[PDB]
RNA sequence: CGGGAAACCAAAGUCUUUGGGUUCCGGGGGGAGUAUGGUUGCAAAGCUGAAACUUAAAGGAAUUGACGGAAGGGCACCACC
RNA sequence: GCUGCAGUUAAAAAGCUCGUAGUUGGAUCUUGGAGGGUGCGCCGUC
């Protein structure tokens, strides 16, 4: 069955984009996901989505563009101590400038530079770039 | 439109097209192609729109034009019922030609001696003419086709929907990319009519 | 020097462009994405000043009606210092012509490195972009870009390949049969040829691009022959 | 690709596919554009002037260019009720 | 059998042929002294067996067009024999017969033309 | 600016600096890092006392030491 | 597409760009499913399961010959008729 | 072999299923303007 519902949003999309799609629709969504998308967006690493309401979960539509190379999910979601997350984004980033670890702190679902302005930590989410 | 006026349908040619019978359409549709298609006829076979069929056409002739040197656009056949077609189009635009067995090594390999840089492949069945549709893809060649409802739409950027099932459909099309040339960046002037009997194109064969 | 230079005369049009000083480097091929058929056109371009390194002569064989057979395989990396490497591996009836074939192999293959700064970006690439990986017949290398003076921590072939792409430093892991050489090195020849296939933010966005020499050029590119 | 002082390193900018917004890389020659020619309008009379589409090795092999050439060229004209 | 005849000669037969055609003959005798005209032969006994093998195509190429050989008088008569057409054949005769469908296919395109009406049963596949 | 960072960094290159190792722009740990042996091999006596005539060889000058 | 050493595989895909849930077994080959204790069995046997010693390859896949009292094969009085 | 292994054929998915512990669990309840750090020659950048 389903554990989480974000791993499946987020895998749909890398192969949305490995295909050479534009457009993609995941369910069921959540407030995580839009969160997630939505931190996603603000960097461009998609377009414009659609949350559409059936009267059940939702279903999102996302409209990528192409400067996705991939967008992961952490599991589970480990605990992260600020000198951890300098450990985290080198495990699974692509260069020490660029790409994103998100994760969830209490002060909101944020990447790991807004992260390390507010100066909060918490447990991690998921990446991209 | 689009490039403004005039330049679209013109009764005089859905008249010559479906005279040529060229809308009608392969039953098996294929997934690439469902867009070309306006309706299925009952008692099983499809058809095809003529008004896209007509502006890819022309979008195709554009292409063929903005190639400065015409010799250096590959019209090919190798099926029959386009053989006479290509060798008319290469005589009246530019355009060089390679008509029967392709001949394999032709794009990539310059040892041999039908070595040809093509800057732009018209091609008439994608799947008779498989061969040089891949070979063009060995080698960054842009590619228009002959396509009915049913050929391969890979490494073909440009269909231009048929019936290559046959009898003047495929004449009609090279001819009417050839006129369409020949006015664009040519020397028709005036898209106006033909001088030329469009079954000038068009299969020869046997003899008893 | 002098020896007598050769006639090379070419059979492309890229070669035209190139011999009439046309076109003048490879990016211009690399840009358009024209595939080189003629060994000269490198040899031009570059290749001038870039040096070809022996990586391995291992020996194989095939069995005959009356019995045995055997040939001489090497394998050759050719790159200047500075961001171009090429890869070529040979079988050849006699060790010269393993080499002299490979070599031209080699440079027929020639591929573009991309390489970037692995934070601070003062005085001009040192490592690489991002973290490129590649993978052949189950060795697959691993590049990482690394702070200055780590330089390039790989084995020894792997090390040399690298050295002649330019890569100042890199941290590398491999995994899988390491021994067999010829895997080893084209997985890390792919490796280094995928650092321009990433997709970074600098890169985002697009461009009018270009109209190809091979089109302006193109009078050029047919010259009165035929 | 800036350097310390705003300067323009390493050695070029590929062109990006028409379609998909992604890298052509630089030694897939399995892929291609297309020029389009302008139209002095009116009608025939190519004046150059093309409107140009390139379209990766990707796409192609995967039995599009063409449509993508389409979305593209109608979108931008010509081409109309595709 | 034992005779068969190798390339160098029958090469030598199809080339002399493509570029001498009007010039040789049905007979052996004649070519045989061509050949000393219009090539250089080494040996007696080959441009004999050349001769010879050229000679046997003549006598097939004038009974019927052989497999590979074209010759600049053979181009000139296919081209007008494949000049054909009659009263013609379509007419097709006062009234064309459809199938309907075919017929509901005119009907749904705007379009006048001739008629008749048979076509019905289902149908089936393999 | 991290009070461990800024009063640590500056120290190390405050020393390397001392030894002419170093020099400002370096001087910042970026440079450091993009450093190497000679720069340290350089300033070992043995090399001085030839530097400067008193010995005209790096020989002469390690057994005069 | 993509995977895999390949044979192959729409799952053996989405695996170095390694992280959807859970469960099980393996760490060179032989000694060995053997010894020994426990357990189940009327019996035959089953489950759990070592070591000493032995040894540098065991093994997989593909490639090619050689060779076949495998199939279509041929060719020659150095073969038969 | 957490990070970071392999198990169709190489050493390795129990014949199959039920099933307690253990592990694991769907969606959904709040919505420019200036202050302070260090670079570049009174101006600004982050």
């Amino acid at each position: 069955v389903r554990m989480n519902v974000l791993a499946d949003a987020l895998k749909s999309i890398n192969n949305a984009e490995k295909r050479g799609k534009r457009q993609v629709l995941i369910r069921p969504c959540s407030k995580v996901i839009v969160r997630f998308l939505t931190v996603m967006m603000k960097h461009g690493y998609i377009g414009e989505f659609e949350i559409i309401d059936d009267h059940r979960a939702g279903k999102i539509v996302v409209n990528l563009t192409g400067r996705l190379n991939k967008c992961g999910v952490i599991s589970p979601r480990f605990d992260v101590q600020l000198k951890d997350l300098e450990k985290w984004q080198n495990n699974l980033l692509p260069s020490r400038q660029f790409g994103f670890i998100v994760l969830t702190t209490s002060a909101g679902i944020m990447d790991h530079e807004e992260a390390r302005r507010k100066h909060t930590g918490g447990k991690i989410l998921g990446f991209f770039f | 439109s689009g490039a403004l006026d005039v330049l679209q349908m013109k009764e005089e040619d859905v008249l010559k097209f479906l005279a040529a019978g060229t809308h009608l359409g392969g039953t098996n549709l294929d997934f690439q192609m469902e867009q070309y298609i306006y309706k299925r006829k009952s008692d099983g076979i499809y058809i095809i729109n003529l008004k896209r069929t007509w502006e890819k056409l022309l979008l195709a002739a554009r292409a063929i034009v903005a190639i400065e040197n015409p010799a250096d656009v590959s019209v090919i056949s190798s099926r029959n019922t386009g053989q006479r077609a290509v060798l008319k189009f290469a005589a009246a635009t530019g355009a060089t030609p390679i008509a029967g067995r392709f001949t394999p090594g032709t794009f990539t390999n310059q040892i041999q001696a039908a070595f040809r840089e093509p800057r732009l492949l018209v091609v008439t069945d994608p799947r008779a003419d498989h061969q040089p549709l891949t070979e063009a893809s060995y080698v960054n060649l842009p590619t228009i086709a002959l396509c009915n409802t049913d050929s391969p739409l890979r490494y073909v950027d440009i269909a231009i929907p048929c019936n290559n099932k046959g009898a003047h459909s495929v004449g009609l099309m090279w001819w009417m990319l050839a006129r369409e040339v020949l006015r664009m960046r040519g020397t028709i002037s005036r898209e106006h009519p033909w001088e030329v009997m469009p079954d000038l194109y068009f299969y020869r064969d046997p003899e008893e | 020097g002098k020896a007598g230079d050769k006639e090379w005369l070419p059979v492309t049009k890229l070669g035209r462009l190139v011999k009439d000083m046309k076109i003048k480097s490879l990016e211009e091929i690399y840009l358009f994405s024209l595939p080189i058929k003629e060994s000269e056109i490198i040899d031009f371009f570059l290749g001038a000043a870039l040096k070809d390194k022996v990586l391995k002569i291992m020996p194989v064989q095939k069995q005959t009606q009356a019995g045995q057979r055997t040939r001489f395989k090497a394998f050759v990396a050719i790159g200047d210092y500075n961001g171009h490497v090429g890869l070529g591996m040979k079988c050849s009836k006699e060790v010269a012509t393993a080499i002299r074939g490979a070599i031209i192999l080699a440079k027929l293959s020639i591929v573009p490195v991309r390489r970037g700064y692995w934070g601070n970006k003062i005085g001009k690439p040192h490592t690489v972009r991002c973290k490129v990986t590649g993978r052949c017949g189950s060795v697959l290398v691993r590049l990482i870009p690394a702070p200055r003076g780590t330089g390039i921590i790989s084995a020894p072939v792997p090390k040399k390949l690298l050295l002649m792409a330019g890569i100042d430093d890199c941290y590398t892991s491999a995994g899988g049969c390491t021994a067999t050489l010829g895997n080893f090195a084209k997985a890390t020849f792919d490796a280094i040829s995928k650092t321009y296939s990433y997709l970074t933010p600098d890169l985002w966005k697009e461009t009018v691009f270009t109209k190809s020499p091979y089109q302006e050029f193109t009078d050029h590119l047919v010259k009165t022959h035929t | 690709m800036q350097s310390n002082a705003g300067e323009f390193v390493d050695l070029y900018v590929p062109r990006k596919c028409s379609a998909s917004n992604r890298i052509i890389g630089a030694k897939d020659h399995a892929s291609i554009p297309m020029n389009v020619a302008e139209v002095d309008k009116v009608t025939g009379r190519f004046n150059g002037q093309s409107k140009t589409y390139a379209i990766c090795g990707a796409i192609r092999r995967m039995g599009e260019s063409d449509d993508s050439i389409l979305r593209l060229a109608k979108s931008h004209g010509i081409v109309s009720q595709n | 059998m034992g005779r068969v005849r190798t390339k160098t000669v029958k090469k030598a037969a199809r080339v002399i042929i493509e570029k001498y055609y009007t010039r040789l003959g049905n007979d052996f005798h004649t070519n045989k002294r061509v050949c000393e005209e219009i090539a250089i032969i080494p040996s007696k006994k080959l441009r004999n067996k050349i001769a010879g093998y050229v000679t046997h195509l003549m006598k097939r190429i004038q009974r019927g067009p052989v497999r590979g050989i074209s010759i600049k008088l053979q181009e000139e008569e296919r081209e007008r024999r494949d000049n054909y057409v009659p009263e013609v054949s379509a007419l097709d005769q006062e009234i064309i017969e459809v199938d309907p469908d075919t017929k509901e296919m005119l009907k749904l395109l705007d379009f006048g033309s001739l008629s008749n009406l048979q076509v019905t049963q289902p149908t089936v596949g393999m | 600016k991290d009070p461990r960072r800024l009063f640590e960094g500056n120290a190390l290159l405050r020393r390397l600096v001392r030894i002419g190792v170093l020099d400002e722009g370096k001087m910042k740990l970026d440079y450091i890092l993009g450093l190497k042996i000679e720069d340290f091999l350089e300033r070992r006596l043995q090399t001085q006392v030839f530097k400067l005539g008193l010995a005209k060889s790096i020989h002469h000058a390690r057994v005069l030491i």
